[PDB]
């Protein structure tokens, strides 16, 4: 289907995630996220959930405690998009018991021609 | 540019003395410290994380501290096979650094060492360059002096030493002197000793054979 | 069990390249991450590099950015050192370690360290030791051993009995002998009634010449 | 209907829980959570909401206090999504009408036909 | 009201084979755990089994992982225990017990316990006992009773007319008379001017030989 028209969203909560870390983290935490590429890399990084994340977590929620929310709501804005859309699909593809008349139509009236 | 000072180098003390150890850093890097034990030649092995957690197996012994920018090591009772070099650490994905390292040496009662001595082997005369062993076997302290007689004339410039690691349960050392000559002036002279006088030894005891 | 094997160190000549490598077993190897840390003969320990075996993403330190470069493969369950332009201060021992976590991510702890590789850089040729016995003298005090002379580089491995004579085993370190080559001893301390008890084999082995050798020694 | 679609969603939160509960407890919990199928097992069984269900609650919370964000999360997000899914099949239900109109237009033309 | 009613136990040949059945009455079965523990004869408690009645899952000790098995139907509302492979060591006396929660489940109580029942793994083959009336002598002192002797296995049940006397019974423990079977005593007191106005009857049963017997006692 158009699951890659799916994947612009995630790339827009990738964009306002990393522009939010710039914006915080940019002046103390360059290398992780001084440049908008950087801020992509490193949110994806954490998103991994890996040895890598929790090394990236640690320095900038010791520099800013609050720090956690930001990233703990990176992670849950992005999963609760996927899954209430990927909650929408299954209902938007439960309509096509029409679609299988659609093709029956096509059948008989195509006979009809 | 995350500085870790470590301090001391060096430490001498008894079995069973308070070990403290310091290690500065130059910022607030509040608990990013560890602490590691290395024995000679081996693998470092975690001591401490978080500056002040006791890596699981690690003796109750070992306990870490802190003071603002300031770390600390400390063993309570000091073991003999607690001779190693500790490292303190810094943390971070994108850089780690370490403290210049402390070693920490044991100390003990003065000890004699077994003397001993080798002849040359006899595949190795067939190189036409022979060398005489002297063993000096669980002494203390690590000073020490061989000396070496060829038909009672002393030599120099053709012997080398080489002195083990403090052992782990006894803490002592021992001793290699190595004396190579060619063929020609082993075959020339028949007597060979080497004179061991150390500390813990009244006379100077010699150990010698005659080929 | 949990354990990392590295090979792949040794001689190579300067301006040359090399390659370790560290086999992780026995742990989730893509969910920690791997560090190589150096070591010169007289030094503390100096950071190399660092990656996350799962993530690929890869720390360097500045002192060999850009000529070193760390990856990992995790169907071959291993991390690498690729190593290129090596020098004399690049002379050094190093170590594989790991940080298995959601402990000691969260302090770079670094919980696990592989045992060691050496790797000399110099520009003379390979060269097998020579073992030769040291003989005895006559229920004690009996010092005998054998040495290991004119090997080139570092290091010799020497046994007892593959590992049956361990205890009073005093292997000493190696020394110059301005020749060039590396020359130690190795001695042991056993009952001296027990001549012709044991038999007492030395196993001495130079991995970068394969000199495999087993050697008896006896009055 | 294509109500086994709907399961796809649901062992697609078991696994992200099962996973979230090896990255956090495999280490000292490993009989519960040291494998991912461990950690698939011991959250359906505190699923069950039974005496094995708070038998092993109980270890994990000493262990790690926090952790019962973890399970009641696992049977939040989940029973949301139930209900939510639940939710959403009856109004895409209530759209049949129409499909009635349907086999009404099929009567009418075959006849035709 | 809320018991759990176990059988199934007994005699049986090492090597052999048992099924222990735990059958739930007046509580919610499936929402409990049940639990078999045993006991051998002059030691403490020893967990075997727990398992959850509704959620299936088990959990066994080390000491007989693989050779027992737990199991429960909810529809015959009766947790079981299979033993395999039967040997001396597990010659004890097996308790079923049960977590019925939101409280004790979360502290592992075990709330409730079974009565307990006997596996006695042996070779000799099963006897029933011989009940032999003590006579009396002559408003008080009058001690009688009946012995039961050369039975095996373990255990007897007396009781005295069917539960009427009760205060005043020393039902002793048995003992082995090293021939190899069980022989113990009975003995109560009554008043000595009711001899002839009560009847006396000591009930003796032996279930592994179905040795229902009923002797009465009299000057
Ligand atoms: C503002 C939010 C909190 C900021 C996080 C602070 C960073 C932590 C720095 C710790 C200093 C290090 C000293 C060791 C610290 C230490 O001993 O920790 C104990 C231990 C930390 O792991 P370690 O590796 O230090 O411990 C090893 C041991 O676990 C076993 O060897 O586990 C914890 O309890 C983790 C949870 C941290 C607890 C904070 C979580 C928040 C709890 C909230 C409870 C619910 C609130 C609900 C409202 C009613
Ligand atoms: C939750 C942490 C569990 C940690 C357990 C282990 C670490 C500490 C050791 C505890 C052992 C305690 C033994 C004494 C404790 C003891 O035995 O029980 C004392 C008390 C009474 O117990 P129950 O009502 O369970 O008693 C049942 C009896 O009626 C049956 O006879 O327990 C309660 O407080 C139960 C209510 C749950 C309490 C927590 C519910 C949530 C309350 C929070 C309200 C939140 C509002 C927002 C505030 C932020
Ligand atoms: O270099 C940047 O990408 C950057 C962008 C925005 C901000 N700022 O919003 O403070 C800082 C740095
Ligand atoms: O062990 C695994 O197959 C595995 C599962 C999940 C992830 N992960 O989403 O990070 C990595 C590895
Ligand atoms: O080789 C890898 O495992 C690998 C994984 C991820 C990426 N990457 O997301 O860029 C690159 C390499
Ligand atoms: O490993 C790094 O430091 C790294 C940083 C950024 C990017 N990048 O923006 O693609 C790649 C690697
Ligand atoms: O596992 C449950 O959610 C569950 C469902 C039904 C009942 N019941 O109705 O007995 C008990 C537990
Ligand atoms: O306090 C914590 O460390 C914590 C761990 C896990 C979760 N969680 O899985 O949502 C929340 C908090
Ligand atoms: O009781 C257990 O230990 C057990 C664990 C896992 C599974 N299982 O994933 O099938 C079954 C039983
Ligand atoms: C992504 C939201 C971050 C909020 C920062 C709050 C700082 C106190
Ligand atoms: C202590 C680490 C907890 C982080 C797990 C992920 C939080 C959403
Ligand atoms: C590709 C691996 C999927 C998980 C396999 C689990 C085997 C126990
Ligand atoms: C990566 C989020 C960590 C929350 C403590
Ligand atoms: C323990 C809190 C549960 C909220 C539904």
């Amino acid at each position: 289907p158009g699951i890659a028209w799916i994947a612009l969203l995630l790339l827009v909560i990738f964009y306002v995630f990393a522009v939010m870390g710039t914006k915080l983290f940019a002046q103390s935490f360059p290398e992780w996220f001084g440049t908008l590429g950087a801020s992509m890399y490193t949110l994806f990084q954490v998103m991994t959930l890996e040895s890598w994340s929790m090394g990236i977590a640690r320095p900038v929620i010791e520099a800013y405690p609050w720090a956690w929310i930001y990233f703990v709501s990176f992670i849950l804005v992005s999963s609760f998009t996927v899954l209430n859309l990927f909650i929408g699909i299954i209902i938007e593809s439960m309509q096509s018991a029409h679609h299988a008349e659609d093709g029956e139509r096509t059948d008989a009236y195509r006979d009809e021609v | 540019d995350i500085q870790m000072t470590q301090s001391p180098s060096s430490l001498s003390a008894s079995v069973g003395d308070r070990v403290t150890i310091t290690c500065r850093a130059s910022q607030s890097v509040s608990s990013a410290v560890a602490w590691y034990q290395q024995k000679p030649g081996k693998a470092p092995k975690l001591l401490i994380y978080s500056a002040s957690s006791l890596y699981s197996g690690v003796p109750s012994r070992f306990s870490g501290s802190r003071s603002g920018t300031d770390f600390t090591l400390t063993i309570s009772s000091l073991q003999p096979e607690d001779f190693a070099t500790y490292y303190c650490q810094q943390g971070d994905p994108r850089l780690v650094t370490f403290g210049q390292g402390t070693k920490v040496e044991i100390k003990r009662t003065v000890a004699a060492p077994s003397v001993f001595i080798f002849p040359p082997s006899d595949s190795q005369l067939k190189s036409g360059t022979a060398s005489v062993v002297c063993l000096l076997n669980n002494f203390y302290p690590r000073e020490a002096k061989v000396q070496w007689k060829v038909d009672n004339a002393l030599q120099s410039g053709n012997s080398q030493e080489s002195v083990t690691e403090q052992d782990s349960k006894d803490s002592t050392y021992s001793l290699s002197s190595t004396l190579t000559l060619s063929k020609a002036d082993y075959e020339k002279h028949k007597v060979y000793a080497c004179e061991v006088t150390h500390q813990g030894l009244s006379s100077p005891v010699t150990k010698s054979f005659n080929r | 069990e949990v354990q990392l094997v590295e090979s792949g160190g040794g001689l190579v000549q300067p301006g040359g390249s090399l390659r370790l490598s560290c086999a992780a077993s026995g742990f989730n190897f893509s969910s920690s991450s791997i560090h190589w840390v150096r070591q010169a003969p007289g030094k503390g320990l100096e950071w190399v590099a660092s990656i996350s075996s799962s993530s690929g993403s890869t720390s360097y330190a500045d002192s060999v950015k850009g000529r070193f470069t760390i990856s990992a493969d995790t169907s071959k369950n291993t991390a690498y050192l690729q190593m290129n332009s090596l020098r004399a201060e690049d002379t050094a021992v190093y170590y594989c370690a790991r940080t298995y976590g959601w402990y000691y991510s969260w302090w770079w702890a670094f919980d696990y360290w592989g045992q060691g590789t050496l790797v000399t850089v110099s520009s003379a040729s390979t060269k097998g030791p020579s073992v030769f016995p040291l003989a005895p003298s006559s229920g004690g005090t009996a010092a005998l051993g054998c040495l290991v002379k004119d090997y080139f580089p570092e290091p010799v491995t020497v046994s007892w009995n593959s590992g049956a004579l361990t205890s009073g085993v005093h292997t000493f370190p190696a020394v110059l002998q301005s020749s060039g080559l590396y020359s130690l001893s190795s001695v042991v301390t056993v009952p001296s009634s027990s001549l012709g008890t044991q038999t007492y084999i030395c196993n001495v082995n130079h991995k970068p010449s394969n000199t495999k050798v087993d050697k008896k020694v006896e009055p």
